DNA sequence: TTCGCGAAGTAACCCTTCG
DNA sequence: CGAAGGGTTACTTCGCGAACACAT
């Protein structure tokens, strides 16, 4: 009876809760009831669609899902059968909704990376520009010109469109992209075995050498020409520039912003490794090599569904031999990029304040260990959740959290006896934050016993970690935390809606000027203030749950 | 038996003693406490030669004046040593404990002055120890109230 | 058709549909020497075709359920060979009855 | 109830990056619910965007806008003020 | 009229019947309650029982 | 202190392929 | 061609019932 503390969703989905909930934030009930529905059965065609939703016909079906294929929020199959029609079995797309809570974020620093060359109309600008790219979710260049009406004004949209597409923000949409990629290699593999059913004596050696190994180097070519494919711009009698072509769309490549948040990550991580000065020049020996190759965050676009009989060593030696080379510029040396004009005391910079990023790897984890540049972002990960992991189970539980969860690291299996002589416990303090910790992961016991029925009690229960369990648990509670507090600004914008209609319709430059009597007026600056707040929470939490969902 | 008959009454006082002549092994003093001159691009690529503890540091701990008989740091400069490992010292090879985490987060925070400059940089970043004083009043909705849903 | 000898191994029939509009069979020479439909015990069986199917639907108002169900691997449905959705009609013969019929959807 | 705590929320949209993170937010969430932004849903949607869907409503996809959803409620204010006709809501 | 020639016992009563409280009261009544709250039975009342 | 079949649980052994 | 993995059939253990209703 006292629904205050959110006890009425208890039990009801972690994933369904925030879904749902952001395809409700921008269209509403009719739109959220498909991919709120879609992510709870799996795919669906229409026809099997309208019966279970409990609604209008296929002609509300299908314009709803209309608006969510020009915002790019799911996937379609296009195949036939054997026997039937041709079917749709639409998807959900994960990063398709994911950039409905990540677009503001987007375009706000997307303004500090283009912060380098001027002050003043960029800034406006690329908020102009990418605030409308994103708001849809394929558009072309011809399409936005038509609403400018300028001379030159038109000229400097037309070389920041070529500026936003050098960078690596804006490529062309394909539909080998916009395909379900669980079932784009079996598309690659089912029609490989019809390339080669030869009457030969082949055994089981075809089916995992021949054809595995040339469908791996025939999609990993494939899913790389989205990364750079529509580059001819030769149309000389039109700009005297590089002009980007009108008829070929453009959306947001969505992955090389990713590798711009976990490297703005891994600064942050730096600012805590290494001194002030370290840092800096970390950051600008590390923020020029995310626009050339793109391969960092990504949990591999091939692994998801081979990696069942040995193949995992295979991944992690083809994403070690590929990590390096690929972007292998100059490792240590000049650029006329930006040397932040400081004591960054050391008054010459040449080959001798440039070298102090060499003893940036030999100290504890910037891991660039062996020869020159080698293995920058591959022994990073399995840390980069540990060390994240831990300054928030410290923080939250106590500081004597940490001391009992990375003892445990260092020798799984341990007992308590011995870890008495491990840690500084008085004499119950082990088992107390111990007990404090175990409804929460990350403590998983084994028992031992060989008795009946737990006789003589057998001295069991030494504790281990199972460290992927947690992170996974950690996800799922930051994730439900995210939608939780979405849901607070859902119910705040539900609770007050007779005085918002007015307050923005004709209510732009008086509203200080006496339109509304002095004993409501406050509630504009209560709905305004704790409003704020849930983004604000929001923007530091987006921070802090993208790290454990690395490769 | 080091150990178990000293509970605990200066175990928690013995850490800070240690870890101070550590940070003057690693780190100036003076120079640690500010932000003025740090500490000159710190040690010019610092120290490959400096480690930490071989055979005169149990002697120095013994001879400080720690109000006990000089007995039973006998094994208690290994397991005080790998004892302290959370984010105070470090690991890598052999006796090369280092400091350099924990003194911008507690040092500089705990026995200084306050003082409201540029902290307009702080930028969502790793601040366990920061921001208290949780609620005034009646946390309104959206505040450190819900943790204990497992989720 | 094939027809087995003697005992069959569990590798012969790991991929039995994987022609899409074809099949093979499953015999044994043992339990073939004599056929089921000259036995005493066994009726008179017939497949019905698929207009025909549509007939008894239209008869008695059913549908593809509700029906006396007859399976796979049975021996009169491994004689007669029927596929799925099948109507096969029985001219059962009960002694102080007459010459009634039944029909069998098949599964 | 419970009280468990959590490290970051207090004292952090005094400064401008926070707040400009969240005056954006505003900003998109409010111009989202309007659709298509006066120039859209007429290009792109039949180059190879679910074909059973853009080849059954090939001029019907244009129900969306605003130049036309945001216009026919937009002549109301003028067919009111001069003429009155008993018509439900 | 299922396809086997099956019983009338505690498991040759359940070929058919989707009723869950008819198989509630035959035998094993406190299994077949369990067990059909665990796969979400419809049990659409028409049986006399 | 008792018969009835149906669930898991565990072992002997034969087919199939690898280098 | 010898050895390793996947999978069919065969030996052994538990539990659920044992009819209706009256007076104790």
């Amino acid at each position: 009876v006292m629904t205050i503390s959110s006890l009425e969703q208890r039990t009801l989905n972690p994933d369904l809760f925030l879904y749902k909930e952001l395809v409700k934030a921008h269209l509403g009930e009719r739109a959220a009831s498909v991919i709120g529905m879609l992510v709870a059965l799996g795919r669906l065609s229409v026809r099997e669609l309208v019966e279970k939703i409990d609604g209008m016909d296929v002609d509300s079906v299908k314009t709803t899902l209309v608006s969510l294929t020009q915002l790019r929020c799911v996937k379609y199959l296009q195949e036939t059968a054997i026997s039937g029609k041709k079917t749709t079995y639409y998807y959900y797309n994960e990063e398709g909704i994911h950039i409905l809570l990540y677009s503001g974020l987007i375009i706000d620093e997307i303004i500090t990376q283009m912060r380098v060359n001027d002050e003043e109309e960029h800034k406006q600008l690329v908020a102009e520009i990418v605030q409308n790219v994103i708001s849809l979710g394929s558009l072309t260049v011809e399409d936005y010109l038509s609403s400018v009406t300028s001379d030159s004004m038109k000229y400097t949209i037309s070389s920041l469109f070529v500026q936003l597409c050098e960078m690596g923000y804006l490529i062309q949409i394909s539909k080998l992209h916009y395909t379900p990629i669980e079932d784009l290699w079996q598309f690659l593999y089912e029609k490989h075995y019809k390339n080669i059913p030869r009457n030969s004596p082949l055994s089981d050696l075809k089916k995992r050498s021949q054809a595995k190994m040339n469908a791996k180097t025939d999609f990993a070519k494939i899913i790389n020409k989205p990364n750079e494919l529509s580059q001819i711009l030769t149309v000389d009698p039109k700009t005297s520039l590089r002009i980007v072509k009108p008829t070929v769309s453009l959306t947001i490549n969505l992955d090389r912003f990713m590798k711009g948040r976990r490297s703005k990550q891994l600064i942050n991580l730096a600012k805590t490794r290494v001194g002030s000065v370290t840092a800096q020049v970390y950051k600008i020996a590390l923020r020029l090599t995310e626009q050339k190759s793109p391969k960092i965050r990504d949990p591999l676009t091939q692994t998801g569904l081979l990696q069942d009989l040995e193949e995992a060593k295979s991944f992690q030696d083809e994403a070690e031999l590929v990590e390096e080379k690929t972007p292998g510029l100059t490792f240590n040396a000049i650029d006329l990029a930006r040397h932040l004009p400081a004591e960054l005391h050391s008054a010459s910079l040449i080959n001798s304040h440039l070298k102090i990023l060499a003893s940036s790897n030999f100290p504890f984890l910037n891991e660039t260990k062996p020869g020159v540049y080698y293995v920058p972002y591959s022994k990073l990960m399995p840390v980069l959740k540990s060390s994240v992991y831990e300054y928030v189970i410290a923080s939250t539980l106590g500081p004597s959290a940490m001391r009992l969860s990375r003892c445990i690291r260092d020798n799984k299996l341990v007992s308590e006896k011995i870890i008495n002589s491990t840690a500084l416990m008085k004499e119950k303090d082990i088992r107390s934050t111990l007990a404090s910790l175990i409804r929460y992961n990350s403590v998983e016991i084994q028992e031992v016993p060989r008795t009946a029925d737990r006789s003589a009690s057998r001295a069991v229960f030494l504790f281990r970690c199972k460290e992927t369990h947690s992170y996974n648990f950690m996800r799922q509670n930051l994730e439900w935390n995210m939608a939780n507090l979405l849901f607070k600004k859902e119910k705040l914008k539900q609770e007050n809606s007779t005085l918002l209609k007015k307050a923005n319709r004709d209510d732009v430059k008086g509203r200080e000027n006496e339109l509304l009597l002095p004993s409501e007026l406050n509630q504009l600056k209560m709905v305004n203030e704790r409003e704020l707040n849930v983004f604000a929470r929001l923007s530091r939490l987006l921070s802090l749950w993208e790290v454990f969902q690395m490769a | 038996f080091t150990d178990g008959e000293l509970d605990i009454e200066f175990i928690n006082s013995l850490l800070t003693i240690v870890w101070r002549f550590i940070s003057e092994n690693t780190f100036p003093n003076g120079f640690k406490n500010f932000e003025n001159g740090p500490k000159k691009n710190v040690f010019y690529a610092p120290n490959v030669k400096n480690y930490s503890t071989t055979q005169e540091i149990l002697e120095f701990i013994t001879a400080a004046q720690v109000a006990n008989v000089e007995l039973t740091p006998s094994n208690i400069r290994s397991l005080c040593e790998v004892l302290v490992y959370d984010d105070k010292l470090e690991k890598v090879t052999h006796d090369c404990y280092r400091v350099t985490l924990e003194s911008i987060l507690q040092m500089n925070q705990g026995e200084g002055e306050p003082e409201a400059g540029n902290k307009a940089l702080e930028d969502e970043e790793e601040f366990s120890i920061f921001n208290y004083f949780k609620m005034f009043p009646a946390s309104k909705h959206d505040k450190e109230v819900v943790y204990f849903d497992e989720w | 058709i094939f027809v087995y000898q003697n005992n069959i191994t569990p590798s012969a029939m790991k991929l039995v549909p994987s022609i899409p509009p074809a099949t093979i069979e499953t015999f044994n020479e043992a339990a073939l020497v004599v056929n089921i439909t000259h036995h005493e015990l066994v009726p008179k069986h017939i497949r019905l075709s698929s207009d025909e199917k549509r007939e008894l639907l239209k008869r008695y108002r059913l549908k593809e359920s509700q029906l006396p169900r007859i399976q796979r691997a049975d021996p009169v449905a491994l004689y007669l060979g029927l596929k799925r959705g099948e109507v096969v009609k029985i001219i059962r013969k009960s002694e102080t009855s007459g010459r009634y019929a039944s029909y069998r959807i098949c599964m | 109830t419970e009280f468990p705590s959590i490290p970051l929320p207090i004292n952090g949209p005094i400064t401008n990056k926070e707040r400009s993170l969240a005056v954006k937010y505003i900003n998109f969430g409010k111009t989202v619910k309007d659709g298509p932004f006066y120039t859209g849903s007429m290009s792109l949607i039949i180059d190879q965007q679910e074909n059973s869907k853009s080849g059954k409503r090939k001029p019907n996809i244009i129900l969306d806008e605003d130049d036309t959803n945001d216009g026919i409620e937009r002549y109301s204010d003028k067919y009111l003020k001069k003429r009155k006709i008993g018509i439900s809501i | 009229y299922k396809g086997e020639v099956l019983g009338i016992t505690r498991f040759g009563l359940s070929k058919m019947r989707d009723s869950v409280l008819q198989l509630a009261s035959f035998e094993k009544t406190t299994d077949h309650l369990f067990d059909a709250a665990f796969y979400m039975k419809k049990d659409a009342v028409e049986g006399v029982s």
